[PDB]
């Protein structure tokens, strides 16, 4: 028994309509999928590196978003770029300083997929490819405000402000979209046996399995 | 023995959180079973039961030793209420459960051993803290416990018992919380168990047949102990058989019910009569102890059911035996009455003709007044008459057969004689005076006769209650008005008898027809009926003439009431004798009823007011005080009406004199506002003193009434003007005729409704239908007179009559009743048509229309139609009810129409309503949101459209679908992204095009789909816009061109279709313009097919413009569409035809190149009077401030009231009651808060007349250091706690704003005493968490709204909060400065960081601070920015190193914004209001200086210099010094700002 610390490498096991780990398609694809037939908790999938995520603290993207909006006047753009770089440095320093802190229920976190080195993001302005009634979950290198995720309890024996214990089932609720991640039953045409991950109200829960710690 | 750990022998509850249920062990069928009990209570943790208590036993080697528990130890659980031990046994079936939990009798086996498993990381296996979640494992089988949904009591309604089971696999969510149990409950359970065991033994002995004397005495003692325990009253030697309880113990009642004690009581009452004792032998002294035992049992039953529905029903389940044991001296009828007097359901279910006849026979046999009292009580429940029981009792008692049980009365030559019949069938007659005299002497027979007569009168009055004509008609002849008047006027008769006579008079004669409530103020008056001169006598004569009755049959009654009140006030102490208090209350109630029915005159009302004030200066006393206050309010309303009549008479006199002035009319109006209209003879001193004394009472209704009257006393002028502004004259002859017709019809309809019961189940229906039709016709058509008719109806109060008619009871199936109801609904809808006042009046009674029904839905739609005020404030429950009706009853278009009307009103859309409706529709499912997307559904839709080709029925599935599509389009038209996404998913574009392009498609569906596409695809925030880069839109444009060609052909052939014309001229052009006026469409026009479609659109649109049939209204839209399309085509470089291009160029060049007089005079008079009297209104309102500041001067020195007022009791009581009335009277709370703010505010002046009025009123009534003293006094009284509680517990924006303002006024001047009081309250009280949380939430909401805008209530209310914080931290209060940053509580909110983030967001963030600061600081937010800067400066100063460091190193980089505020010029605002810019610069400089006061390190200096470039700083300093033109008439000189900036530069250098 141990608590969840910022910087730990963890795996998420969906236990809802479809049971399986969170995986990402190879190449430069930015789609998160769940493959129930790949493996389970007792028999993890052979390729047990695409399902590993790292917990990171909240980051500030106001200056970066403003710079992107301006880019999409030369002096203003250059100063916005400088401000964005300074904000990135400040975020890196804050991550280094907050490294090793315990994660509490109701707190905002980010999930960095290590193999692709990309933050998991949810876009509230883009419907999902298959389930048109759900929003789109993807992976972004730089990241945006959609990477924020409230780590909410799933069981009633856990309350806000309590430390997260390894092995618990939790809910990852995007701050902006406001609808928990859902492992839909839709199957991708391109890849067989894989199920989509989107953002829509459901009863899905994610079990947190510890793989490595920050001190290790 | 620590109390913070789990110890052996402790009693706890095991609460399964996942199921949210307690673990219980109960006997279901002759066997104990363990389970989880399901509760319907909202709070699952409040479902505490005595059977859920478990005892924890720690297992050690020594059986006599316990000790604190350990996580690694073994535990046993014993059922404290039964003694059984929890254990597990083999599953009989073996589902997933292998073993099922049970309750074994002995706990010496290993099957009852359990061990705990913590759910988290504990501090080693040292101790088990209480109130900690645990998991239970069965050691013997090594299995973990879990819950299941299998009901044990499956073969019953409402299963509540759920089986648990142990499985070999552990579940983490299956955890139990340990809840502590009070020692009071533990002791109560122990006592109940012991009593139940003893009663069971006694019942067993009684059933056996032989009971010893000692056993019987022990049983009697146990019953007495149970009675005392249930009553919860100390045993001080009072008789057990007669105990009065002020507050029943619900916990003890529930324990008695659930421990099977009432069952034992019933067994005791039932066993003897099966024979040890017979009901016919209970009078024997030998069987007297059994009688006492039965009486004790019945007392226990009565005490176990007081104010407890469940216990009442449980006892009523055995009603047969309780009724079979009636009559004998056991007190069974008393229990029966106590049962069926508070529960209406059981009363009507049980009390019937058989019971009434049994009571009648019993009273015939015995003639005990108690039976008549019980009969009277059975007629009324909760002070409300029950028609069924009332009619039954009346028809049984007044039956001529049972005429020997009632005492008859007669008048002889007069004097009153009473005649009765004794049990020996002997007739007796005697005079009332002789009876009373002999009773006073001591004659027991006469006293009993008088008591019997009094109870008979009480029964008659209760039967006649609520206008029971069946009994009133029979009793009136027997007891006339003259007889009752003589009896009540007689003094020798006892006060109780006089009070009974008064009550009978009130409930027999006064409460009848045609007597009805009369409105003191009438808004409609006839010009011909306004006398030139009006006085009190003339007004009284006019009221008498208006009254229908010519001869008053209650004049003697009123005279007697006046004489009695005069006698009462003559005595020094009015409320001394309790017996006389009953008579006084009855007289006051009779006077109140007569006044409200309109039998008094103005002079009589004034005399009664003086008498009642003299009387004024315990429940009966409070009730009579409330009655007196109501009478006073009615008389004040009458006085206001008289003043209005006087003003009307003055206006008429002036108008007639000048047309066969303003100063004269104003002086005449001022004259009455002082002599003869005064409430009292002391010029209001007595009235004010009485109001204050009543406010000083602890009775909440009396305090509220006194406060309301006190507030209304100092607003006579304002209220008079407000009422005079709503006066209608009805000068025209047509208006007079309509007024007469409306009056007659309303009177007839109201009489018919009042006499409803005789025709609801006949010409009455025809009369009602004719009246309704005539009223509907009279309402009129045409806005020219529709407003006049609606105002006349509002003044005549037809809406109340219509609401009463709607509320009339009826039975389903009556077509005529349905028709009249429909007519009433139509009348209400027409009445609420374009009149916001009428709409609000109807909405005030909304609860009536919250029932299923198409008529009700239409009425709601009409009420909410085109009313933004109500549409924006519509409540969530209404929408939830409408959605539930749609889901359950069916799919009806009325609900969709109501939803659309709520969404759109007065053009502007309601974002809240849109979002709420969309969310509700999404959550409802597919049963209300039906779309035809599949092949079969599309075929069905095509078939329906083909069938509806000629037209669409008003109620049809096609109409419902169209309404749903329109509603979704309206919802998506707002500013929500998920709504648009959901709409697109529900209706894919492919389905839209397939439906539209189909040859068989109605124009309504086409228009709905086109509007849906326009509002959900063309205009959206979705980054991936599917409308573009697709051929669906091009196909839709081709269909639009085909439709245009069809319209042109039809117009040429004279087959014009208005629907098609409206569609093409409304939605097609709008969609085309929206599509072609967007940047994303630039790449769309690329392909050759797209170019050809563009050319087709060009030719079609130019042909449409050329065709002359188009109206002038759409010419602008057509021209705009043509210009946009031509611009797009030219940008795309399309080879247009030569003639078409020439015509387009030509079009572009062309485009580029005496009742009226009476009303007017009345309006002018109203305006002049208001303008002249406003200062006097202000002065009169202000006088209340001094009255509340010095309330003790009204009383006389040396009195108890004077001492209480001087000691600040008045203000303390007002403050304490303000919190109590906050929930009830929000308006009164707001008024009290405003009064406190005015009292805390500085004194001012109004003018010569205002000062004269103020000084005169002060003389008549009351025969910065000051502000600080007043603030300290209010703080001592408890204003700070009041404002804190209001802020932390209120939901009303007005209340929150008033609390903030009062706090600001208290903290004004930086009062250290109030600051310390606030700090102490915050640090001590546990509500500081809530206070800071709500402040943080409000600030975050304001920040979010500001960000979205980059105005509004949230943004505006920020400034008061910032001012409050600034005053809180004023004078360098380091304690509060640090507390606002960090709190010692568990959760801390950083208000400094929140304020800095708000400032950064409002200043434009990085883009604003990099040089675009001028585009965000407008003329409205400049004050808020200045206040924020001042608050930040106050935080920084003191100095506060922590706050300075936090602001400097905050992640939001607000220091850059602060520096930009100095180094940048707000160009838009500099050339308009330069002083505000100078103030902003000065505040920024002061904040920067405060950020570095007590700092020796260079961190802050370097951080500031990073943004402050020295060259720019010097340049701005020099510019400020040079600037001198603005100094002209400037509050702040630029030179001072430049000097401050120079000082900052020196410090930074
Ligand atoms: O407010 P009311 O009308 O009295 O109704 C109460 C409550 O709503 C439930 O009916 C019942 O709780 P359960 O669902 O737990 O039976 C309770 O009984 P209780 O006194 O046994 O709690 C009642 O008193």
């Amino acid at each position: 028994s141990s608590f969840l610390h910022i910087g730990d490498i963890v795996s998420l096991y969906a236990e809802g309509s479809v049971n399986g780990f969170i995986s990402t398609l190879g190449l430069v694809d930015d789609r998160c999928v769940v493959e129930p037939a790949a493996g389970d908790l007792d028999n993890p999938p052979k390729k047990f590196r695409d399902c590993l995520f790292k917990v990171c603290p909240m980051n500030r993207y106001s200056a970066q978003k403003q710079y992107w909006k301006a880019k999409q006047d030369v002096v203003l753009l250059q100063k916005l770029q400088h401000a964005a770089q300074m904000e990135q440095k400040q975020n890196d320093t804050e991550n280094k300083k907050v490294h090793g802190d315990v994660v509490k229920y109701g707190s905002v976190i980010q999930l960095l997929h290590m193999k692709s080195n990309k933050y998991l993001t949810v876009n509230k302005r883009l419907p999902a490819l298959l389930e048109k009634n759900a929003m789109r979950v993807t992976l972004d290198a730089t990241g945006n405000e959609g990477s924020w995720l409230f780590i909410q309890p799933f069981w009633k024996l856990r309350s806000n402000g309590d430390n997260v214990v390894v092995g618990d089932k939790v809910i990852l609720n995007p701050v902006n979209a406001g609808q928990p991640l859902h492992a839909s039953n839709y199957e991708l045409s391109d890849n067989a046996g894989c199920k989509e991950v989107n953002s829509v109200n459901c009863n899905t829960s994610w079990k947190i399995n510890l793989f490595m710690q920050f001190r290790d | 023995h620590l109390e913070e750990v789990l110890k052996g022998g402790d009693v706890v509850r095991l609460f399964h959180a996942e199921q949210e249920k307690f673990l219980t062990c109960d006997e279901y069928k002759g066997k104990l079973q363990v389970f989880l009990r399901t509760t319907l209570r909202q709070s699952a943790t409040s479902a505490t039961s005595s059977n859920a208590l478990w005892e924890v036993e720690v297992v050690h080697h020594d059986p006599c030793r316990g000790g604190a528990g350990h996580w690694n130890g073994l535990y046993r659980f014993k059922h404290l209420a039964t003694g059984n031990y929890l254990a597990a046994e083999e599953n009989p079936s073996y589902e997933k459960i292998k073993y099922c939990l049970v309750a074994v009798p002995h706990g010496n086996d290993i099957a009852s051993l359990f061990e705990l498993d913590p759910t988290t990381l504990q501090k080693t296996d040292s101790f088990v803290p209480r109130n900690s979640y645990v998991r239970l494992r069965h050691l013997c089988t090594n299995t973990w416990i879990q819950s299941t949904n299998v009901p044990i009591d499956i073969e019953e309604e409402r299963p509540i018992r759920l089986m648990l089971g142990t499985c070999p696999t552990k579940e983490d969510k299956e955890a139990f919380a340990i809840v502590s149990v009070p020692v009071s409950e533990i002791r109560d359970l122990d006592f109940a168990n012991d009593a139940s065991s003893m009663l069971a033994s006694a019942v067993e002995k009684l059933n056996e047949g032989f009971i010893s004397q000692n056993d019987r005495r022990f049983v009697i003692q146990l019953l007495e102990d149970l009675v005392f325990f249930v009553s919860d009253v100390p045993n001080n030697g009072q008789n057990v058989l007669d105990i009065m309880v002020t507050k029943p113990n619900r916990e003890r009642q529930k324990l008695m019910r659930e421990q099977n004690i009432l069952k034992q009581v019933f067994g005791i009452l039932k066993a003897p009569f099966r024979p040890l004792v017979r009901l016919e032998e209970l009078s024997d002294q030998k069987n007297a102890p059994y009688q006492h035992m039965f009486r004790l049992c019945y007392r226990v039953l009565r005490h176990s059911q007081e104010d407890y529905r469940k216990n009442q029903e449980h006892i009523a389940k055995q009603f047969g035996m309780m009724q079979s044991q009636i009559g004998y001296d056991i007190l069974a009828e008393d229990t029966i009455t106590a049962l069926l007097h508070n529960n209406r359901k059981l009363l009507e279910k049980h009390i019937t003709k058989t019971e009434v006849e049994t009571f009648v026979s019993l009273v015939r046999k015995n003639r005990e007044p108690r039976f008549l009292d019980y009969l009277s009580d059975l007629c009324v429940s909760n002070h409300i008459a029950i028609p069924v029981t009332q009619e039954l009792i009346c028809k049984c008692v007044l039956d001529p057969k049972n005429s020997d049980i009632l005492i008859r009365t007669e008048l002889r030559p007069e004097e009153v004689w009473l005649t009765w019949t004794d049990k020996n069938n002997e007739h007796h007659e005697k005079s009332v005076r002789q009876l009373a005299q002999e009773a006073r002497a001591g004659n027991a027979h006469d006293e009993n006769v008088l008591s019997y007569y009094r109870y008979q009168l009480k029964l008659f009055a209760r039967m006649c209650l609520d206008r029971q004509y069946l009994a009133i008609d029979e009793i009136s002849q027997q007891l006339g008005v003259d007889l009752i008047f003589l009896c009540m006027a007689d003094e020798m008769l006892p006060f109780d008898l006089r009070a009974s006579f008064c009550h009978l008079m009130l409930h027999v004669h006064v409460d009848r027809d045609p007597q009805e409530l009369v409105t003191p103020v009438k808004f409609a008056r006839l010009w011909t009926e306004i006398p030139t001169a009006i006085t009190i006598k003339d007004y009284d004569s006019n009221l008498n003439a208006s009254r229908d009755d010519k001869k008053n049959k209650f004049a003697n009654t009123m005279e007697f009431v006046e004489d009695y009140l005069n006698n009462v006030v003559s005595e020094a102490v009015p409320f001394a004798n309790e017996e006389k208090n009953k008579l006084t209350f009855e007289v006051v109630s009779l006077a109140h009823n007569l006044i409200y029915f309109g039998f008094y005159s103005f002079s009589e009302l004034l005399r009664l007011t003086r008498t009642l004030l003299g009387i004024i200066d315990d429940i009966v006393v409070m009730e009579t005080k409330l009655k007196i206050l109501e009478i006073l309010q009615f008389i004040l309303n009458v006085r206001l009406d008289y003043r209005i009549s006087y003003l009307l008479s003055v206006f008429k006199k002036e108008f007639v004199e000048v047309f066969p002035n303003l100063d004269r009319i104003g002086e005449q109006a001022e004259a009455m506002f002082g002599s003869m209209l005064e409430v009292d003879d002391e010029g209001g001193r007595m009235f004010l003193r009485v109001l204050i004394h009543l406010t000083m009472h602890d009775y909440a209704p009396l305090v509220s009434g006194a406060l309301q009257l006190l507030f209304k006393h100092f607003s006579q002028r304002q209220e008079a003007m407000h009422t005079f502004k709503q006066v209608q004259l009805l000068i025209s002859a047509q208006d007079v005729e309509n007024y007469k017709v409306i009056k007659s019809e309303l009177d007839r309809l109201r009489t018919m409704v009042e006499k409803s019961e005789l025709w609801v189940d006949s010409e009455n229906y025809q009369i009602v239908k004719g009246i309704l039709e005539r009223l509907n016709k009279m309402c009129g058509v045409g806005e020219q007179m529709r407003k006049k008719q609606q105002r006349l109806l509002k003044n005549m109060d037809a809406h109340k009559v219509m609401l009463d008619l709607l509320q009339i009871p009826y039975d389903k199936g009556d077509a005529k009743m349905m028709e009249i109801l429909r007519y009433t609904h139509q009348f209400l809808q027409k009445f609420c048509a374009g009149n916001p006042g009428n709409q609000a009046l109807l909405h005030k009674h909304l609860h009536l229309f919250l029932t299923p029904g198409l008529l009700e839905a239409e009425t709601m739609q009409h009420i909410f139609l085109n009313n933004y005020q109500l549409c924006s404030e519509i409540s969530e429950p209404v929408l939830q009810h409408f959605v539930h009706l749609l889901a359950t009853h069916g799919r009806h278009v009325q609900y969709l129409d109501f939803l659309h009307t709520v969404i759109k009103a007065e053009g502007k859309y309601v974002k809240k309503c849109q979002d709420m409706i969309m969310t509700e529709l999404t959550n409802a499912g597919d049963d209300v949101v039906v779309f035809y997307n599949d092949k079969a559904s599309l075929a069905h839709l095509l078939d329906m459209m083909k069938a509806a080709r000629d037209g669409v029925e008003d109620h049809s599935p096609l109409m419902y679908h169209i309404s749903l599509v329109d509603l979704l389009a309206a919802c998506a038209e707002g500013k929500n992204v998920y709504t648009e996404i959901k709409c697109t998913s529900l209706l894919p574009l492919e389905d839209v095009v397939s439906v539209v392009t189909h040859e068989d498609c109605i124009t309504e569906v086409k228009m709905a789909y086109v509007n849906f596409v326009n509002h959900c695809y063309v205009d959206t925030e979705v980054e991936m816009k599917e409308i573009y880069t697709s051929n669906h839109i091009w196909t839709l444009f081709e269909n639009f061109t085909l439709d245009m060609a069809r319209v042109c052909s039809k117009r040429e052939k004279r087959v014009a279709d208005p629907t098609l014309e409206k569609y093409v001229l409304s939605v097609v052009l709008d969609t085309i313009n929206a599509f072609f006026s967007s940047p994303f469409s630039e790449n769309s026009t690329s392909l050759q097919t797209h170019q050809t479609i563009v050319v087709q659109l060009l030719q079609s649109t130019t042909r449409l413009l050329e065709c002359p049939w188009l109206q002038q209204q759409h010419k602008g839209s057509v021209e705009a569409c043509i210009r946009t399309l031509a611009m797009v085509a030219k940008g795309r470089a399309i080879l247009l035809p030569m003639d078409l291009d020439a015509h387009i160029s030509s079009m572009l060049s062309s485009g580029a190149s005496d009742y009226k007089n009476i009303i007017e005079k009345l309006q002018d008079i109203i305006t002049a009077l208001e303008e002249r009297l406003k200062p006097l209104v202000q002065a009169e309102l202000s006088v209340l401030v001094d009255v509340l500041h010095w309330p003790e001067l009204l009383f006389l020195e040396g009195s108890e009231a004077y001492q209480r007022c001087e000691s600040g009791g008045f203000l303390s009581k007002l403050i304490q009651h303000t919190k109590d009335l906050m929930e009830s009277e929000e308006k009164l709370c707001i008024k009290v808060l405003r009064t406190l703010q005015q009292m805390l505010l500085k004194k001012t002046k109004y003018g010569d007349r205002g000062n004269q009025l103020r000084k005169m009123l002060l003389q008549n009534y009351l025969q910065w250091s000051a502000i600080a003293a007043t603030q300290c006094r209010l703080d001592k009284e408890g204003a700070t706690k009041l404002v804190c509680d209001l802020i932390t517990s209120t939901k009303n924006e007005k209340i929150f704003q008033e609390s903030i303002g009062l706090a600001i006024h208290l903290l004004d001047g930086g009062n250290t005493e109030i600051q310390k009081s606030f700090h102490n309250l915050m640090m001590s009280d546990k509500k500081s968490e809530r206070f800071f949380k709500v402040l943080h939430d409000r600030m975050k909401r304001a920040q979010q709204e500001t960000k979205s805008t980059v105005m509004g209530t949230s943004v505006l209310i920020m400034q008061p909060i910032l001012r409050f914080l600034q005053l809180l931290c004023e004078n360098h209060n380091r304690d509060l400065q640090n507390f606002l940053r960090c709190q010692n509580n568990k959760t801390n909110y950083n208000l400094v960081c929140e304020t800095l983030q708000f400032l950064d967001i409002m200043c434009g963030s990085t883009t604003g601070g990099l040089g675009l600061l001028g585009l965000y600081i407008n003329e409205d937010n400049v004050g808020l920015v200045i206040q924020t800067l001042e608050t930040l400066t106050e935080y920084c100063q003191g100095p506060c190193h922590e706050n300075q460091t936090c602001i400097v190193t905050h992640e939001s980089n607000g220091i850059d914004i602060i520096t930009a505020l100095i180094l940048n010029d707000i160009s838009p605002l500099c050339k308009y209001r330069m002083d505000l810019v100078l103030q902003l610069k000065d505040n920024a400089s002061k904040l920067l200086l405060a950020l570095m006061e007590s700092r020796h390190d260079s961190e802050n200096a370097e951080r500031i210099l990073i943004s402050l470039r020295p060259q720019e700083l010097v340049d701005v300093i020099k510019k400020a010094y040079l600037q001198e033109e603005e100094r002209e008439n400037s509050e702040v000189s630029p030179r001072e700002v430049g000097h401050n900036i120079y000082i900052l530069a020196l410090q930074l250098s």
